[PDB]
């Protein structure tokens, strides 16, 4: 008994901060055996402490980061979203669409992100009319424009892989591109979120050094290091 | 083409045909009996019932059809509102709550959702490895138990603390009730016969038992210092990127609704049937037992870990084809069109997609359709759009699919690591119909693997 | 009992530790180069096929790393604890004491310089022209031209700037990952299932950076390992399949020529094995080529034993021999244009290893006019030609810039 | 044993909502009782996974 | 500190190099105050212990 006691009251003690919420009036139920009856109190974790993801995050605010996707079943989509979630903590003024709505329309400031898949070597539904527009139409230049890839694919899709990310990233170059940063690749059969990364940290100094990089999200990284002993 | 049309009533036509308990798997029967296509009529009410992947893919055309609210949505949308699951995509907080929500799925909030479902997880774990020997499982109810409680912790910072329960948890009750009654009126000739008094009565105090649950949720986190930054968090803070308003108080009391309810039965029927037909396949259970302790190395699975168990995945994919736990959707024509080339429609005619039998079209999948083989799904790219829809279709596909799957694969990951099991009782499956499909009076035994334990010492 | 440092590398990578049971010199006695053959033990759990390759995790050598505990001032044996609260690509062992010269087997020590690494720099310099120059080596120009061209690092930039304040715990955590590196196994399992062999060219020269001599990480770790050292490695296949044809009669092409002869060596020896075991084989051709055969001719005895067995025809090409015309591989392919287009008619297989940025371009636009010139065809015909070739799985590359 | 029943009560008491409360008495009869019958016994009450006070409590 | 001449003495004694890494394990308690499931040259293992004293029984 005092050893189970000790040890449950030892853990209640170590790891809450209880209050007598109702100010609770001793009241002791008989059964030959004696107990507190009706007594409730109120138990506040110390998380032993936890409380532990929020960033002072002001969003958006201020060079004109345009992210435009190409989607179907919303992986490109989502990481556009992403993206432009990380720039408004970064400061800039991002703004996100679909690919073929800005077709013709490309940004001649700032910086355009391109987030697209590939269905059976052809774009998706929402970008087509960007691709066609990108495609034959050369004549309205893409100069000025300075813009990054990034490419949703799967390796399960063998001799298609990438080809519509690919097709935009260098028939963009191949009509006067302001390529800041090298495309970026994600195979949804192994590691898209490694891949997505590596291409993102990469991505933002690209952009950072070029020009960029000043409004919110310090400059700092702000990141350690260890060396201790 | 004349559609083929099942047994009539006089009067009543149909409706009769949905007076059972039992209602998706009879129109089932009724789908083998007549084929790709039937006709459905009551009284004042027409749908049509699809079942090939052939006309099913018309019917997935965005630009000819958009999502209709069937009767059972109709009905459910007493108390799911215009939230995600039944507005119509032409209603403003369709589109606003979609683009609110989304981020909520995002990699990073999956990301950041992990460690409490393995918190939920680990109760689940926990209860079996404590059970004394010869003691048993009620599978769908300890699924629900968890289950609901991971969409509770992860979406809402909200504890339903099942797992401390005997009973089911009273708002899982009164869901149940809502859903059940919802489905008994599909086949009600005379909805406002006096008869159906008490229905509505008791309709409207559970429609109140879950939004007391709601308010509860508010007023934690009204309370909650919060950064929670949750699904809730997004609910009461997000601002649409198109309109640049926020959800308004209304709309987010059904949205929590919505994802208290779609955010956990469906879980919790598909790790149902996923554990029935592992145990009705002992080679499969145990190629499945086999990655899960390859993968599964260290004392709680990592989000990359979890990621990294194909073949659960593969499991749960073709639990999902033989018995896709929200069994149908329903779709409108946009305009005037012909299906398959032999069926006009009009604007405005309702189709059903009959998912089950979608799921098993021998033109698709052969003919061992009835056979559970997660090896179909070993590259899913092989698989032809609109033959595999268990979670919807189009921009009005499921929300939650990446927190469904990834829950469920981290659980049945888990459950597969850590015990041996038993079908004990040679179960023969019977499944329940609350709209949504479950596994009823499922039970197994569960034999930890102690990950190993029993020690040595000496008594001698 | 027994047991290396795990790496996180070699655990991502299944690498094992195991046994070098042999390594030894394969240029001539008077060479100004080094090309290096190391047999290894295999464990039970490992399993390989012609065409894999060895990953293997290397040392930095001892050299660079006193150049580091010297800029620091530091003694190799120290032992310190780092720590950060920030995630670590760089995959080093923190919250642990650890002396710094193991610290410093965890990263690489000779990447261009980052510029995150440049700007870490800037901050901690007290040299004002000396931070003016960091930051100018910032701008997208000097970057590519004066950073990346000549493969400029951190540690060399560090040597110019004894006066800047970086210190080694920030200089460590500033640093990539030790990375894996990949090398065609030369021996064929059909000999020996447990037992593998490289073929390593020994990197060495006049750093492009201008920063005294270069040596290259894991050749020069493979190349000072002896018998009985031990290496951690793991055993790789690559996606492109790099293997000889189901029918031993099906006739091969193959162009390797320096150390691109690795994993042809692997399929002499395994036709060898298959002769031996009663198939009958088709012809073989083996283009190889070097500086001289008084120089870098490998496996010359081997290769030429294989011909006069009939498990391969050999042809050489020699870029250095006096009184000769600087010979390479595509220039004798090209004389015999005709009789390779006319195997590759009925069902050769071609294969190309070694360099892929100057040597298999060249061979590959070599064997595309062969095509054209015998066939009487358009470059665009032999190019689609070539294009069906690989789609069929009978073009394969195990070529590298490395 | 002794230690596998406190976490479970330590674990109830983390996971309740704000607010939500704990009837004292109630839970230390499910340690309590689950505690005996375990190391006495190898005997799991699961008491934590009840409602209401366990059949043989009352 | 054990000196170098002692040191030498075990390691020959068991064929053993100094930097040699090993790992030890018991379940049993230890007064020898032995870093256990760690990785540990033998050398420096040897610099936890008496070498010198009296053979026990
Ligand atoms: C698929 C594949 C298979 C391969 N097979 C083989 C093989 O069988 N045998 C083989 O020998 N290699 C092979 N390699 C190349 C091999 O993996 C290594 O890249 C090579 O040994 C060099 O690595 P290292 O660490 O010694 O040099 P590193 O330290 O990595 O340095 C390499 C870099 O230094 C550069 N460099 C060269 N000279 C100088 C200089 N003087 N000043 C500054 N920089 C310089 C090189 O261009 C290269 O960029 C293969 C590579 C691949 C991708
Ligand atoms: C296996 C589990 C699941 C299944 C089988 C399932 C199935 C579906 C289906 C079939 C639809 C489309 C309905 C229609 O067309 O009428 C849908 C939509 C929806 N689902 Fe799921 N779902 C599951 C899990 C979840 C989860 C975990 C969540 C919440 C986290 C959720 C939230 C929703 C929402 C809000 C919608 C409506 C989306 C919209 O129209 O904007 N689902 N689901
Ligand atoms: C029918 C189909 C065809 C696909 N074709 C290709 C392809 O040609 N190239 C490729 O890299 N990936 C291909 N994929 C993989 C998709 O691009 C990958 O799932 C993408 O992440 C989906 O992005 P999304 O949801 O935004 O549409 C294909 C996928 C499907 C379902
Ligand atoms: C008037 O007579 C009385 C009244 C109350 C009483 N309470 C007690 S205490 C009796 C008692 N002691 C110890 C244990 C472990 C126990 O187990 C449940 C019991 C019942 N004796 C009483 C006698
Ligand atoms: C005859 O009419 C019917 C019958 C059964 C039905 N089952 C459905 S499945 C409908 C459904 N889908 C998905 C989710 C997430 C959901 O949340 C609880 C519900 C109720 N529709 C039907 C229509």
């Amino acid at each position: 008994a005092l050893h189970e006691a000790t040890l449950v009251l030892g853990m209640m003690l170590k790891h809450f901060d209880f209050e007598d919420h109702t100010n609770y009036e001793l009241d002791i139920k008989e059964t030959l055996t004696l107990k507190p009856e009706g007594f409730v109190v109120k138990a506040k974790s110390k998380k032993i402490p936890l409380k532990k993801v929020r960033k002072k995050a002001e969003n958006a605010h201020n060079t004109p980061l345009l992210v435009l996707y190409g989607s179907n079943m919303g992986t490109a989509e989502g990481t556009a979203r992403d993206l432009a979630d990380i720039a408004m903590s970064k400061g800039f003024a991002p703004q996100v669409a679909t690919l073929d709505s800005h077709a013709g329309n490309l940004p001649r400031e700032g910086a355009v992100l391109i987030v697209t898949a590939s269905y059976n070597g052809h774009p998706p539904d929402n970008a087509k009319q960007f691709v066609d527009w990108l495609d034959q139409a050369s004549a309205d230049e893409v100069k000025g424009v300075r813009y990054s890839v990034f490419g949703c694919g799967d390796k399960n899709w063998a001799t298609t892989y990438q080809k519509v990310p690919a097709f935009i990233d260098e028939t963009l170059a191949a009509k006067g591109a302001e390529n800041i940063a090298d495309r970026g690749e994600a195979d949804a059969s192994d590691d898209f979120e490694g891949t997505y990364e590596e291409w993102r940290e990469h991505m933002w100094s690209d952009v950072a050094a070029y020009f960029n990089l000043d409004i919110e999200n310090s400059e700092d990284n702000k990141s350690t290091l260890s060396l201790q002993f | 083409k004349e559609m083929p049309q099942p047994k009539t009533f006089g009067e009543l036509k149909n409706l009769p045909l949905l007076n059972t308990d039992k209602p998706v798997q009879a129109l089932m029967k009724i789908a083998d009996e007549l084929g790709e296509i039937f006709k459905f009529e009551a009284p004042g009410r027409v749908t049509r019932y699809l079942s090939s992947q052939r006309l099913i893919k018309e019917a997935c055309d965005e630009s000819r059809f958009d999502k209709n609210l069937s009767q059972a949505l109709k009905f459910v949308r007493d108390f799911f509102g215009d939230g995600l699951f039944t507005s119509w995509t032409h209603e403003k907080n369709w589109k606003k709550a979609h683009n609110i929500l989304l981020p909520s799925f995002s990699q990073q909030a999956m990301k950041g959702y992990h460690a409490m479902m393995v918190d939920i997880a680990v109760q689940l774990v926990q209860k079996w490895e404590r059970l004394n020997a010869d003691e048993h499982i009620e599978v769908p109810e300890d699924m629900t138990r968890l289950t609901l409680d991971t969409i509770g912790l992860c979406g809402f910072n909200y504890r339903f603390n099942s797992f401390y329960r005997d009973q089911p948890h009273p708002f899982i009750t009164s869901m149940v009730r809502a859903l059940d009654e919802a489905m008994n009126k599909l086949q009600r000739a005379n909805p406002d016969d006096p008869a159906y008094d008490e229905n509505k009565r008791q309709f409207q105090e559970d429609i109140k038992v879950m939004n007391d649950l709601v308010d509860k949720i508010i007023a934690d986190r009204k309370a909650s210092g919060e950064q929670s930054d949750d699904l809730l968090t997004h609910m009461l803070n997000g601002k649409d990127p198109e309109t640049g308003e926020p959800l308004d108080d209304e709309n987010i009391r059904y949205q929590i609704i919505t994802f208290l309810i779609a955010g956990h039965e469906t879980t919790s029927g598909l790790l149902s049937f996923a554990l029935y037909f592992l145990v009705k396949n002992p080679h499969v259970l145990q190629k499945a037992a086999e990655e899960a302790a390859r993968v599964l190395v260290d004392p709680v699975p990592s989000y990359k870990q979890v990621k990294q168990l194909k073949y659960v995945g593969m499991v749960l994919n073709e639990a999902l084809r033989l018995w896709p736990t929200a069994p149908a959707f329903s779709l409108y024509a946009k305009e005037d069109t012909v299906l398959g080339g032999e069926y006009p429609l009009e604007k405005g005619d309702e189709l059903m997609v009959l998912i089950p039998q979608l799921h098993r079209d021998k033109t698709i999948w052969g003919d061992d359709v009835e056979e559970f083989r997660p090896e179909r799904f070993e590259n899913p790219s092989a698989i032809p759009q609109h033959a595999f829809k268990p979670f919807g279709n189009g921009q009005r596909a499921c929300i939650g699919q990446q927190f469904a799957l990834h829950e469920a694969t981290l659980v049945l990951g888990m459950m597969l690591k850590h015990f041996d099991f038993e079908d004990h009782t040679n179960y023969e499956l019977d499944i329940k119909e609350t709209l949504t499909l479950k596994p009823e009076g499922f039970v197994v035994k569960a034999k930890s693997k102690k990950i190993p334990l029993k020690k040595v010492r000496k008594k001698a | 009992v027994d047991s290396a440092a795990d790496m996180p590398l070699a655990k991502m990578h299944g690498a094992f530790s195991t046994n070098v049971v042999a390594s030894k010199e394969l240029q001539q006695p008077g060479s100004a180069r080094s090309t290096r053959h190391l047999e290894i033990e295999l464990p039970k759990e490992a399993s390989y096929q012609e065409g894999d390759h060895l990953g293997v995790i290397p040392r930095n050598y001892e050299g660079i790393v006193n150049r580091v505990t010297a800029r620091f001032g530091l003694d190799a044996s120290q032992q310190i604890r780092l720590e950060a609260e920030e995630e670590k690509l760089a995959h080093l062992p923190l919250a642990k004491t650890v002396s710094v010269e193991e610290l410093l087997q965890y990263v690489e020590l000779q990447d261009p310089v980052t510029r995150t690494q440049l700007r870490a720099m800037a901050a901690k310099t007290v040299c004002p022209p000396h931070k003016v120059e960091l930051e100018a080596l910032l701008e997208k120009q000097a970057y590519k031209e004066q950073v990346l061209a000549k493969r400029l690092t951190m540690l060399e930039l560090l040597e110019k700037y004894p006066a800047c304040e970086m210190k080694f715990s920030e200089f460590i955590a500033l640093l990539p990952s030790i990375r894996p590196r990949y090398y065609s196994i030369s021996s064929s399992p059909r000999v020996d299932e447990k037992q593998a062999s490289i073929t390593v060219s020994v990197v060495s020269g006049e750093a492009w950076s201008g920063y005294g001599e270069y040596k290259g990480i894991a050749s020069n770790y493979l190349a000072e390992l002896q018998e009985g050292d031990t290496i951690t490695c793991f055993i790789s296949t690559p996606q492109s399949e790099f293997t000889l044809p189901k029918d031993p009669e099906t006739p091969l092409i193959m162009v390797g020529p320096g150390t691109g002869v690795a994993p042809f060596r692997g399929f002499v020896q395994a036709r060898k094995q298959l002769k031996e075991q009663g198939q009958s084989l088709g012809e073989a051709h083996l283009y190889f080529g070097c500086r001289s055969p008084h120089e870098d001719y490998l496996y010359q005895e081997e290769l030429e034993n294989a011909q006069s067995e009939g498990i391969i025809t050999l042809h050489t090409a020699f870029s250095r021999m006096p009184n000769q015309p600087k010979t390479y591989v595509q220039h004798v392919m090209e004389q015999d244009g005709k009789k390779l287009i006319e195997l590759l008619d009925q069902g050769a297989h071609f294969y190309i290893c070694g360099d892929g940025s100057q040597m298999a371009p060249a061979v590959e636009a070599t064997l595309m006019k062969s095509y054209a010139d015998v066939h009487q065809v358009s470059e665009a015909d032999a190019r689609l030609w070539l294009q069906q070739l690989e789609e069929k799985g009978r073009y394969a590359k195990d070529v590298w810039a490395g």
